[PDB]
């Protein structure tokens, strides 16, 4: 299998630098014309530069003088771009691609999941973790929604799995939502009345940026 | 006529046992030539190159015993063909074409020691002239000597000795069995009726030709160049525009080098020691610029990988284009022995990478490589100047192996032997034989 | 340098139902490619050369156009094919993309199961207080949420978040958070939670006493 699986993003503080690298797997990665794209938060794909098999021709879109530096290890089989005096205009997901043509018109031809970049002097949080029960005098119907709420921590992204993957319908994770330089969300569970509390339904979050992995078991309140 | 058509179609093919073996031993022995040939003109440019670090220390000593081993060498094989051989000057393959029509004497016996001999003069020199028009009609005349030495009669065995000859001996120029085949059918053969050359013979010859090349020659290649990228289809218009140009500076050159033929007699007359000291002149020529400047001198085949490469500056690349362009001139015109064919692959890659490097910087979107338009235009000026594309082609895939480059090599190759067509040119080796014929008159 | 612009931002259609977006070029473009991203995945070559499918893009897709408008079509649209589609043109240089085309699934108006949860024991023991109440599973998008301290309307510090249509049923959902100190929760007494959907005019309020 062809794969591209680019790593090296993270956390940056604003005015430094960090060196992103892509790694090819399943092809003969000389030969190939290698490329950088990065998509904005809900934004547009915008491309950062391409790198010719041998290294003697790169081109990067219209930006600064050593803004970008792509470069390729044809021994190592992989690709690196580095970003100096970063600023928050490059937090993004940057995405590392292979160059191929049809008629001769280039094109795209594999693409990488993407590493995310955030660029921001907020410090790392892990997350206080609660759980969300049905309020005192709950209105028991056919089927229950529980949940848990993922409060502070920085920077993205958190894990939430309920009962370690086995309760995998019903459940509904939302975006984080960022304020005051950190982030909440939380999900919700629907299951059958004679799941719980018949049975223990626990969520299991996990925040790596901070080596949080943490159980919160959901039980009735009062 | 269909009865005779029905015999002869069902007697097809039937040539000789004898003339295929005898095929096959001219074959091994323009092969053995061609070896020794190569083995001499190397030894004589190191000798010369083991000289000037003797006498390291004295830049003017050493711009001196540059100049005077070239003119030496020079000189005695320009004397070596004025005074046994003047048939054995220039190219050698305009007359073994003269041959093949029946219009030129095969002095086998004169040529063999003239030409031999004197190429490793001029060649070994340094100066610009190449291996495959010597090794051409050297191996012509062995192909004849054969024919003579076993007395075999027949017009089928003189036509085709002759041309299985000549067809070994550019085979074995350039380790290009296909293409010394290929020259046979398409350039050297009489172009304007029918003759008896038999084909499989020539391609036993070409077999035993180049199997004695391999042995004394392996693990080393005469162009090594890598795998260059590919061509994409809406690239292709840029390699016939390449060809456009190769197709119109192609008969300049043919004017040029006529031109400068008679230009240069001017200047000895026919005198033999005129002659021999103005080679003399122009091999030293060679030998001092093969010293302080050495693209500009000697057979060029050096300089093709690194034209390829893109290595050259664009400064360095028009500097060496049109210097070469006077030594070729200066070294072939002149009428030394050795030839014009391989230069002309230097001046072609030169050509081309110059052409790339401009279509790299116009078009980015295209994602060139300015080494395929090199590899598009090496066989370009033998499409443009001497007219036989398809043999530059086939000539080039063998030394270069990048088959991926065919449809922009056909390409240039049509623009080169179309262009060079409208524009009022004529093959380079026809217009030698005519103006030689009509001097055998007059 | 060469500005493409995709057409419809976002659309919806039924499946099995015929999908059209566009592409348009601020000069005149040759070629153009077409990438399908579902979010979390590698973007995928959809339909590069103005026309030519790709190994696996199942045939119901079909792109056309010439010289400065583009154009993809999904004769009978899936399910699996919700995903956005970003167009690419290379035909100058240097190479740029569109904005994108969301194409979402299309289904029956269905409304929320409503949900609301008292701040956890263990938030209130820290001192904050988060009242999350949670909108699960409906279409269309727009909803409008209000919150109700003792009856009276609390605008400031709420925070809402909707999930990307969902995979299995195709509908939404959406959770509210009122984040207050425990000081402020304590001085109060009933907590509501009103839906303000597009399925009824009269809101599924969920809510909770302290006592």
């Amino acid at each position: 299998e062809v794969r591209l699986l680019e790593s090296g993003g993270g956390l940056v503080q604003p005015g430094g630098s960090l060196k992103l690298s892509c790694a090819a797997s399943g092809f003969d990665y000389s030969r190939y014309w290698m490329s950088w794209v990065r998509q904005a938060p809900g934004k547009g794909l915008k491309w950062i530069g391409e790198i010719n098999p041998v290294s003697s021709t790169i081109n990067y879109t219209p930006s600064l003088k050593d803004k970008f530096i792509i470069s390729r290890d044809n021994a190592k089989d992989t690709l690196y771009l580095q970003i100096s005096k970063v600023r928050s205009e490059d937090t993004a997901l940057y995405y590392c691609a292979r160059l191929y043509y049809g008629y001769g018109y280039w094109y795209f031809d594999v693409w990488g999941a993407g590493t995310t970049v955030t660029v921001s002097s907020a410090k790392t949080t892990p997350p206080s973790v609660y759980p969300l029960a049905p309020g005192s005098a709950a209105a028991a119907a056919s089927m229950v929604t529980l949940g848990c709420l993922v409060k502070g921590y920085f920077p993205e992204p958190v894990t939430v799995t309920w009962n370690s993957g086995s309760l995998a319908a019903g459940v509904h994770t939302f975006p984080a939502v960022l304020q005051a330089a950190l982030y909440t969300l939380s999900s919700s569970v629907t299951v059958p009345s004679s799941s719980w509390p018949s049975e223990t339904v626990t969520c299991n979050v996990a925040h790596p940026a901070s080596s949080t992995k943490v159980d919160k078991k959901i039980v009735p309140r009062a | 006529r269909r009865r005779q058509l029905i015999r002869q179609l069902l007697e097809r093919d039937k040539t000789p046992l004898a003339i295929l073996f005898m095929a096959a031993v001219v074959g091994t022995l323009v092969g053995l030539a061609a070896v020794a040939f190569d083995k001499g003109v190397a030894w004589l440019q190191n000798q010369r190159m083991g000289a000037l670090v003797h006498t390291a220390d004295n830049y003017p000593l050493l711009l001196t015993v540059a100049f005077l081993c070239s003119a030496v060498l020079a000189m005695f094989g320009y004397f070596l063909v004025r005074k046994y051989a003047p048939e054995a000057g220039g190219s050698g393959i305009p007359e073994i074409e003269g041959a093949l029509e029946d219009q030129r004497p095969v002095r086998w016996w004169r040529v063999l020691p003239v030409k031999f001999f004197g190429g490793l003069g001029t060649l070994g020199g340094g100066m610009v002239l190449g291996r495959a028009g010597p090794t051409v009609q050297i191996g012509g005349n062995i192909g004849r000597m054969v024919l003579d030495i076993f007395r075999l009669k027949g017009d089928e065995a003189r036509h085709t000795l002759l041309a299985t000859g000549a067809a070994a001996g550019l085979a074995a120029a350039f380790n290009a069995p296909l293409a010394g085949i290929l020259f046979i059918i398409e350039e050297m053969r009489p172009q304007f009726r029918y003759t008896l050359i038999s084909i499989k013979a020539v391609f036993i010859g070409v077999i035993m030709s180049t199997i004695m090349y391999r042995i004394f020659n392996h693990e080393v290649a005469l162009i090594d160049v890598g795998k260059l990228s590919d061509a994409p289809l809406n690239t292709l218009w840029l390699y016939l525009i390449l060809g456009i140009i190769f197709g119109i500076f192609g008969p300049i050159f043919n004017k040029w080098v006529l031109g400068m033929q008679d230009l240069l007699h001017r200047v000895h007359g026919g005198n033999i020691t005129k002659w021999v000291l103005m080679g003399g002149a122009i091999g030293g020529l060679c030998g001092l610029l093969g010293f302080v400047a050495p693209a500009t001198s000697g057979g060029g085949f050096n300089l093709i990988p690194i034209a390829t490469a893109g290595n050259f500056s664009m400064g360095m690349l028009v500097f060496i284009f049109v210097a070469r362009v006077i030594t070729t001139l200066l070294c072939f015109s002149s009428g030394a022995p050795g030839g014009i064919f391989a230069p002309m692959l230097a001046l072609g890659t030169v050509l081309g990478t110059a052409f790339g490097m401009v279509a790299v910087e116009l078009f980015p979107q295209y994602h060139l490589e300015a080494g395929t338009f090199a590899i598009a235009g090496m066989g370009a000026l033998l499409a443009a100047s001497i007219r036989a594309p398809l043999t530059g082609i086939i000539l080039v895939l063998e030394m270069t192996d990048n088959y991926q480059l065919i449809l922009p090599m056909i390409i240039t190759g049509l623009g080169a032997t179309l262009l060079a067509q409208f524009t009022g040119g004529k093959p380079l080796y026809s217009a030698i034989l005519a103006r030689t014929l009509a001097k055998q008159e007059a | 340098d060469i500005v493409l612009t995709q057409s419809p931002a976002i659309m919806s259609a039924a499946p099995g139902d015929k999908v059209t977006m566009t592409c348009s070029a601020s000069s005149s473009v040759s070629y153009i490619h077409w990438y399908q991203q579902k979010s979390g995945t590698s973007p995928k070559r959809w339909i590069y050369d103005t026309s030519k499918l790709t190994s696996g893009v199942p045939v119901r897709f079909s792109g056309s156009g010439s010289g400065t408008s583009y154009s993809l079509t999904i004769n009978t649209m899936e399910a699996e094919d919700a995903a956005t589609y970003y167009c690419q043109q290379w035909s100058s240089h240097p190479q740029t993309f569109g904005g994108g085309t969301k194409l979402e699934i299309l289904r029956a108006d269905a409304a929320p199961t409503v949900s609301i949860f008292p701040p956890s024991s263990e938030q209130l023991t820290s001192g904050g207080a988060s009242v999350v109440c949670f909108l699960n599973n409906f279409y269309p998008k727009d909803i409008n949420v209000k919150w109700k301290i003792d009856g009276s309307e609390r605008q400031n510090g709420v925070l809402n978040s909707w999930t990307d249509q969902d995979s299995k049923d195709s509908t939404y959902s959406m959770s509210s958070t009122l984040t207050l100190t425990k000081d402020e929760y304590e001085r109060h007494n009933s907590y509501t939670c009103e839906a303000t959907h597009k399925t009824s005019t009269s809101p599924i309020v969920k809510s909770f006493n302290r006592a």
